[PDB]
């Protein structure tokens, strides 16, 4: 039961200008409005507004942590060097109909394919990276594209921001100025005073500034790391394009403004919880749940991980602290 | 005109959970700045715990007693000035087990070692503490502040509270 | 009742300057400390010990420099200190038969900061213009005489220690003719060139080499371990040695010597008793353990490059104590 | 004029233990370049070691297989021209278990990563091999090169074989 590698760069369709792909028994077609897949046995359409911000997200995160649902059928399970692609995987009708389809595949198979689709689909003017009142739209034929926008560099802090050779503050110089819905938040630097010798481990940066210059929406990107413990704020704004349904806790602390997350079970797709959060509001979303957020103005999220590999396992026997 | 909502101590407006099928308890829901408004000053409450992760919220007022851990950890202030003064232990050893875990109190008088430096955060100001220091902190005025450390013998465990 | 109150004393003295010698003695507990044109002399409750100034601040020099090492930093046969890390014991016969046999050795405890403030108030008083307690005796003047100015700068030198390795973004820095650090004589034909290193964009913070043997070479300082590379307690501590050691090393732990350079040859003694044991003679590439249950003192023709690898780990000293650690890492 | 005299594979002088009153297996005593000399390449062989991290010698010759470990690690040459291809693994924990300790033997096949950069190195020259990397190593002509890590998967242990037991 080996995970598969097997892709394929299809035809362009004339009329449309878009390429198809192939990964496994899945193909990848769109058209002026919708994303078209197909597997054995099956077919669904996803409109390609919110395939493309969910592909976006599938490919920078790199499959990110558990399962990416780009919705209520199609979607990815990481599995940590390989990934499941499904069909119905978490949909009881599918499931409880022996519709549901899945292929695991090798990551980087996998992903090379997600990035040919993203970089062919994507349009000139088309930022599947960004809020939709910053940004054009994707309908059409292909005009173009947009390889900028969804090739951006991953930012990692390996202890914090702002440390020598760590990941940099951000700054109007060196390409991120504030963003228009956080016009307001100060930007001031704390105040450093290091005695000489310790400049290295005396450090403080402005992290509402770092966050009010964040170039994406829904981007968890960790800022500082304690042994697993991953502090991955984000600046959001719309919906989350995906359903997130993590094969761990992950915890949630509003910064700024007020988002809603919708709950739902993680295997059924059913509806369990809304959760509203606003500034200051701490929450833990459980193993067994799958959650998607909504932020009317763009606001600050701390997404708080344990990366410990460890952990789904020992979850596949508690799912809440 | 643009208006980005920041909570603090004085004032804040909790959220929660809406259920239609769920125990609310499962989501943990808590404000850090009630937590911090109904702790003793310096007063490391848990808010979030991930295995033996912790975030911790605590109401930063006056001068704090030193603390010194096996670790990194990290500070962020979230609502009003607080020092961070930091101080290279000659021996850190003497004060904190290399193998514990979370931040340990060391007391109020000044430990042995040099002088590190010093940080004055304000709202948003995440701050270094880097294991090997010791730190306290000074706030003239309560301010809420946000630990990412790990559960150990200042952690303060309030989930029914 | 005084909660400031330790079991480790606290009491250290500035005395009188000597109006003939111009030298400051010092009390450190029980123990007292004068120097005069060619000794330091010492006593303590119910003895005494002389030992030439010229090697009483070369291990001075180390024992501060060092902020007491690890174990046992034994001056000679009789007089020394045994660092247990925040507290320092100091001694006169305690690793001596003669001395312990007769119960005329004697110890007290300090709290560490107040002997090494004592301890760089005598390094600083004792040591004259021109005389670096530090380096070699061809590289250096003598010590003799009156007291005669000072070399402070000498003797205040900055510890070097690297947190992860020499040369990263933050890190202890690489030395250059530029930054202070020429070529030692005993070193000048050592290659200075640095490695190869080609990073690809966003990575050039961990891709990370440096030329080590010259950084060796620029060693301005003799037989002082420092740390270049940390792999959690293991730590490579390197340095340049000429001369003999100015103490004899009993450590609380075992610990390891990689020859670099040249040759060095280590007189083994017992740690408890100071008796004769080995005679251990390493060239370059020679690596070897020193037992924890022996002490240790080197003697280093050229300047030659030494490794010295410990394991800081504070566990250790108890686990040897008990016998739930072996006295020697390895048998075969 | 100035010598100093550094030791090589084909070109070396071990020492030893002149015994008073011991026994010369107390003291450990090997040559790392006597040690490289006799082993397979990249052969990791235990020269040091002191409760769990040890100093391993190692013969570098042609192209080795990939490593990567849990935990940093540094490599110094001692002898020879040593290249070192540094990997950052898209999943490391895919191939290295994260509880795991020393480094682990990842396989000659390419590892899923990117590009990190390149390292030379020659006699004295030291180079960090930072935890979530892979490595490998080539050099052209037979080389001699330490490792500082910990006792793992890798590290050979011949105690009986490489160090003095007698004088
Ligand atoms: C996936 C995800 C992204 C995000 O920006 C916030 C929460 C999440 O679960
Ligand atoms: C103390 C000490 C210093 C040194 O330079 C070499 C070995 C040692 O044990
Ligand atoms: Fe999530
Ligand atoms: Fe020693």
């Amino acid at each position: 039961s080996k995970a598969r590698t097997d892709t394929e760069h299809l035809a362009i369709n004339n009329e449309t200008g878009y390429r198809s792909f192939r990964a496994g028994g899945f193909t990848f077609t769109r058209d002026e409005y919708f994303a078209r897949l197909t597997w054995p046995g099956g077919s669904h359409i996803i409109p390609i507004d919110a395939f493309l911000r969910a592909m976006m997200r599938d490919v920078a995160w790199g499959f990110f942590y558990g399962v990416v649902n780009f919705d209520h059928v199609f979607g990815t399970i990481n599995h940590y060097g390989e990934v499941t692609m499904f069909a119905g995987r978490f949909n009881d009708a599918y499931r409880n109909a022996g519709r549901d389809h899945e292929e695991r595949f090798k990551s980087s198979a996998l992903m090379a394919v997600f990035k040919d689709i993203l970089s062919d689909w994507t349009v000139e003017g088309y930022d599947p990276f960004a809020a939709p009142m910053e940004t054009g739209l994707p309908w059409g034929i292909k005009n173009g594209n947009n390889d900028e926008a969804i090739s951006r560099q991953r930012v990692t802090a390996r202890r914090m921001v702002g440390l020598p050779g760590d990941t940099p503050v951000r700054t109007d110089a060196n390409g991120f100025p504030v963003n228009r819905q956080f016009a307001d938040v100060p930007q001031e630097q704390p105040v450093v005073e290091a005695e000489p010798g310790f400049e290295a481990e005396v450090s403080a940066y402005n992290l509402f500034g770092y966050l009010s210059r964040s170039d994406v929406t829904w981007n968890p990107s960790v800022c500082s790391v304690v042994g697993d413990s991953l502090f991955c704020p984000t600046s959001e704004e719309f919906i989350l394009p995906v359903e997130h349904g993590n094969d761990r806790c992950e915890w949630f602390l509003q910064l700024s403004d007020e988002i809603v997350w919708d709950v739902k079970d993680k295997e059924s797709g059913k509806p369990r919880a809304r959760v509203t959060a606003r500034a200051g509001d701490i929450c833990c979303m459980p193993a067994d749940i799958r959650h998607q957020g909504y932020s009317t103005k763009r606001s600050m999220l701390l997404v708080w991980e344990n990366g410990s590999p460890k952990i789904p396992q020992m979850i596949a026997d508690p799912v809440v602290p | 005109d643009v208006v980005t909502e920041f909570g603090a101590l004085t004032d804040y407006r909790k959220g929660g959970v809406e259920i239609i099928d769920d125990d609310p308890r499962n989501y943990v829901f808590s404000n850090v700045f009630e937590v911090a408004a109904n702790a003793a000053p310096y007063e490391r409450v848990a808010v979030g715990k991930n295995f033996e992760y912790v975030i911790e919220s605590a109401r930063a007022e006056g001068t704090s007693g030193w603390f010194s851990c096996a670790h990194d950890e990290f500070v962020l202030a979230m609502d009003g000035q607080i020092e961070v003064h930091l101080l290279k232990l000659d021996n850190s050893d003497a004060y904190v087990d290399p193998d514990s875990e979370g931040a340990v109190a060391i007391g109020e008088a000044l430990p042995e070692g040099r002088k590190m430096g010093r940080i004055v955060l304000r709202r948003g100001h995440m701050a270094l503490l880097p294991v090997g220091a010791a730190y306290r902190f000074y706030a003239e005025q309560p301010a809420a502040m946000l630990f990412q450390s790990i559960e150990g013998a200042v952690t303060v465990q309030k989930w029914g509270e």
